[PDB]
DNA sequence: TGACACGTGCCTGGAGACTAGGGAGTAATCCCCTTGGCGGTTAAAACGCGGGGGACAGCGCGTACGTGCGTTTAAGCGGTGCTAGAGCTGTCTACGACCAATTGAGCGGCCTCGGCACCGG
DNA sequence: CCGGTGCCGAGGCCGCTCAATTGGTCGTAGACAGCTCTAGCACCGCTTAAACGCACGTACGCGCTGTCCCCCGCGTTTTAACCGCCAAGGGGATTACTCCCTAGTCTCCAGGCACGTGTCA
């Protein structure tokens, strides 16, 4: 259940994305809106692999590939 | 370097494993960090937004609940 | 522009009406059949367009059940 | 007949048509009924509930509209 | 003061105490807290739209019966 | 006789009601702000109930956030 | 993960029992899809029920199912 | 023999390993067996009813569909 | 009256039961630090009197507004027999693209400090 | 009208897994064919959408009434937040153990079939 992905570049590219959307005025971030915010990124990425894999074992294919996950995407919306 | 690649190779594979993938193409690196990347930018928009709502500096753990509630189910 | 003929998805409403309302039968509406005959035709048209995009993807023409089935099960 | 066959196999054909598929296996149709009445059980139980709120006994068009809504997106 | 942080943790010890618990864990009660704002959520969600239905401006003991009804078993 | 308090449990249902009418807020009847939170506690209870059946089984004697969560897979 | 996983013969004789105990000595014609339908549905209950009371038996220290890791999943179910 | 018994022990294993479980206790198959006789019970209750509502004396596959939709979920 | 389910009979591979082997998860225990439960306290949000104001739910009534029906029909539509051909699936193959593993090392995480940004009691 | 909380940047250490390179291999897209199944042509039934009357249940809008929602004061009130002491226990480690995992073999049978027989709206 410990994140995957480490927290220093999730922070970079969070405050990177905070900063386009304002701007570039930083709002600050505390430390567990940024936990809480790689949790959700992480399970988002987990659940969209899981589902990926659902159309890759549907096409026979063992690998994903660019295209399952694009599917994946369309099909959920 | 760019921000972006931060996220490295391994992090991306790793978060596969746990989605239960055996085999994974080398493309699919670049297509989730482009994915990801989209994510973060939508709920980031509706935290911020949550943020300038209540007129502070500081991006709290509520905020970010809100936005994630308001952007998936 | 109805797709399934009308009569039978009104006797078809009807029997889930009388199933769900424990024996009293609704006067159903004929705005509310065809309202409700437009959305279930909606429904298994985009159901359908989604198995053909799963069906494609898996290097077929025919689409199968099980494909309907795993569209079912990605949409949630 | 049983009631649900009456919707029969062409118009389910006609739908697929509708949905942009060429081709059609045998077993498709069975299936799609299946699915077919899960879906109008769901919607017809939202609507008559609301019915049932609006100490009605004839469903009405905003019946429907609403078990739509409170049911699919 | 955050709105959710109004149901104190007495209320939630004593909640647990109805539910027969001899011993609580200081993480339950922001557990709980979550558990229950998705509960009010759902219920709240359904009970609004039945008073959208009865085209009232009161929401009603019937809307949050059928609420109730329509959300829990 | 309810365990939570009358206006923290009123202006919480208030908030959320806010959040799904698009800012508009409609009046709560007070009976249906009683049966609501009649129905919170009660569901509140219940799941603590079979948390602690859970935790009963686990071994241990203290409630934890997990037992909470896994009551509410097993449930539904 | 399709087949069924019980054998077909005993399951309706047990069927066949359980339908006899009920109208009290009244035999009717079971269909043989309604046999192979009932089955699914009895093979896909016991295996969703062994996988809650396996997820029951993660929560302790064991490995190894019991018969009240079952009960106890039974009774929170409903 | 009963009749019960004819649901061999290797039969649950395998029922048990579709569940995913990788050890299983003796008791368990007595336990499970008492359980399914519980589930085909309430089911073939349910099915026969239909079955003399529908002044029929072959319970069919649609009987059974119908038991099943009002007993479990 | 015609399609559908129940009891006999074979047999052949497919499966059920036993014990030989065993080891590894299951059961009981100690203490160490953690961390809930309880004694004191006061005030700060809760909760009933009480005027008060009224926006709005609930009920009654008229009216036409849409439901269900008797009956047709015919004509577009459905069930079906047969057919030609196009795709599913079973199989061979071979080669670009993946997984394991080790080695230099480059960025994360903990440790700590200087500096300011800021809604707020 | 100044203040406690928290981030940004920097100095600096470990640490541990990141990137690249190797080998092994694998599994999958293309090709090829038997099968099969299916979209369509053509016939014949069929049954459904609309049109006549026809009566009629009742949905909805309008109006009247009360009635409880919203409001605040406000006296009380009582218990939540906080702090500190007491002690129950979660669990990590330790030691024993016992009973269920493999599994080959002897033995029972699932069902595929082939048949005969009885049954029901």
């Amino acid at each position: 259940t410990h994140l995957l992905i480490r927290k220093l570049p999730f922070s970079r590219l969070a405050r990177e994305i905070c900063v386009k959307f304002t701007r570039g005025v930083d709002f600050n971030w505390q430390a567990q809106a940024l936990l809480a915010l790689q949790e959700a990124a992480e399970a988002f990425l987990v659940h969209l692999f899981e589902d990926a894999y659902l159309l890759t074992l549907h096409a026979g294919r063992v690998t994903l590939f660019p295209k399952d996950v694009q599917l994946a995407r369309r099909i959920r919306g | 370097r760019d921000n972006i690649q931060g996220i490295t190779k391994p992090a991306i594979r790793r978060l596969a494993r746990r989605g239960g993938v055996k085999r994974i193409s080398g493309l699919i690196y670049e297509e989730t960090r482009g994915v990801l990347k989209v994510f973060l930018e939508n709920v980031i928009r509706d935290a911020v937004t949550y943020t300038e709502h209540a007129k502070r500096k500081t991006v709290t753990a509520m905020d970010v609940v809100y936005a994630l509630k308001r952007q998936g189910r």
